[PDB]
């Protein structure tokens, strides 16, 4: 069976540099390789097959190169919409077979996320449970920490985190954490704050409310 | 103008069998050979298998870790292909994609667990008292997936829907946010549209400023 190992398993480049992906082949497989685009939330779009011939419509800037086991993808100016993994895949013979994929990332300028706090609804207290929600909204980069404290208590074990992947515009992430808490633990409290901590804040934000008002 | 529809995709016992259908258009169906390929959630393509044209006998091949169970099948009178798939097991569990080798479908996914449906709760996230944040969390789901829109499709700027969570309990959760001008939230309305196919729940939730 054909190993297709692809390098770099992650990139990280800024708009307009020229990116740059190999694909070596456990064998010879002529130019019988395929590139394939797979961008957030979407199926993979081919963009070149016969290692170098673009499939029609797909943007001149992306290309491939190569023959016999070494092959080479090309984003001649990196452009927002590119964040995607992309995957080579060898069709010489069955089974066709997939690289790993490479992860690409855009590097720009530092962005500080607006925070927002969401309390539970009445509709959910009726339920036994409280969710209370804090959102990051568009900010570079991706580590970010969010402290949840209920009356000075820092809150460990009972929130779940989720993240966007960057924008195709602003290159931006956004930040979901949702801290789950009884009814009745939630009734017995009145300070419920989450705290966030960005390379793009000068200081912690913090955003709150009291349950009562 | 090419169109490849999947459908057939859902919730299954271990053991169990389920028939995946390819629906294409704007081509010449009989002369392309068509491929399944399947992306389990934050993993890599892994291809199924393929059938060749009428021309090459109707050939299929398959990947080894589904041969013996999984069968691929054409109706060129229907420009349709069909993924067969019997002994179905935990790992079989993806998203599977329909090919003509040139255009790949929006792809179904397949979920194999004897976990039973659930459908979601949805519940306001209530905007503060010049930007604004609002939203829906849609809680305690299962399996994947869960659809929302705002305003049916008309808002979708400044939209984020996030990546579901799967909770302790072993049911999914999910958050969709909007930033809108502050000035906008006593006279617009905000709807997000829900959609859980597989327990057969739809929603519309408006969210507005708590009195």
């Amino acid at each position: 069976d054909i190993q297709m190992t692809q390098s770099p398993s992650s990139l990280s480049a800024s708009v307009g540099d020229r990116v740059t992906i190999t694909c070596k082949a456990s064998q010879d497989v002529n130019t019988a390789v395929a590139w394939y685009q797979q961008k957030p939330g979407k199926a993979p779009k081919l963009l070149i097959y016969w290692a170098s011939t673009r499939h029609t419509g797909v943007p001149s800037r992306f290309s491939g190169s190569g023959s016999g086991t070494d092959f080479t993808f090309t984003i001649s100016s990196l452009q927002p919409e590119d964040i995607a993994t992309y995957y080579c895949l060898q069709y010489i013979n069955y089974p066709y077979t997939f690289g790993q994929g490479t992860k690409l990332e855009i590097k720009r300028t530092v962005a500080a996320p607006s925070v927002f706090i969401f309390p539970p609804s009445d509709e959910q207290l009726k339920s036994g449970t409280a969710s209370v929600v804090c959102l990051l909204n568009n900010f570079y980069p991706r580590e970010a920490k969010v402290q949840w404290k209920v009356d000075n208590a820092l809150q460990s074990g009972n929130s779940q985190e989720s993240v966007t992947e960057q924008d195709s515009k602003d290159s931006t992430y956004s930040l979901s954490s949702t801290l789950t808490l009884s009814k009745a633990d939630y009734e017995k409290h009145k300070v419920y704050a989450c705290e966030v901590t960005h390379q793009g804040l000068s200081s912690p934000v913090t955003k709150s409310f009291n349950r009562g008002e | 103008e090419v169109q490849l529809v999947e459908s057939g995709g859902g919730l299954v016992q271990p053991g169990g069998s389920l028939k995946l259908s390819c629906a294409a258009s704007g081509f010449t169906f009989s002369n392309y050979w068509m491929n399944w390929v399947r992306q389990a959630s934050g993993k890599g393509l892994e291809w199924v298998g393929e059938i060749r044209s009428k021309s090459n006998n109707y050939a299929t091949h398959y990947a080894e870790s589904v041969k013996g169970r999984f069968t691929i099948s054409r109706d060129d009178s229907k420009n349709t292909a069909y993924l067969q798939m019997n002994s179905l097991k935990t790992e079989d569990t993806a998203v599977y994609y329909c090919s003509n080798r040139y255009y790949w479908g929006q792809g179904t996914l397949v979920t194999v667990s004897s976990a039973s449906t659930k459908g979601p709760s949805v519940f306001p996230l209530a905007p503060s008292s010049g930007t604004a944040a609002l939203g829906c969390l849609v809680k305690d789901y299962f399996p994947e997936p869960v659809t929302v829109s705002w305003n049916s499709g008309a808002l979708t700027s400044g939209v984020h829907t996030f990546p579901a969570v799967l909770q302790s309990s072993g049911l999914y959760s999910l958050s969709s946010v909007v930033t809108v001008p502050s000035s906008s939230l006593g006279t617009q309305t905000y709807i997000c549209n829900v959609n859980h196919k597989p327990s057969n729940t739809k929603v519309d939730k408006k969210v507005e400023p708590k009195s």
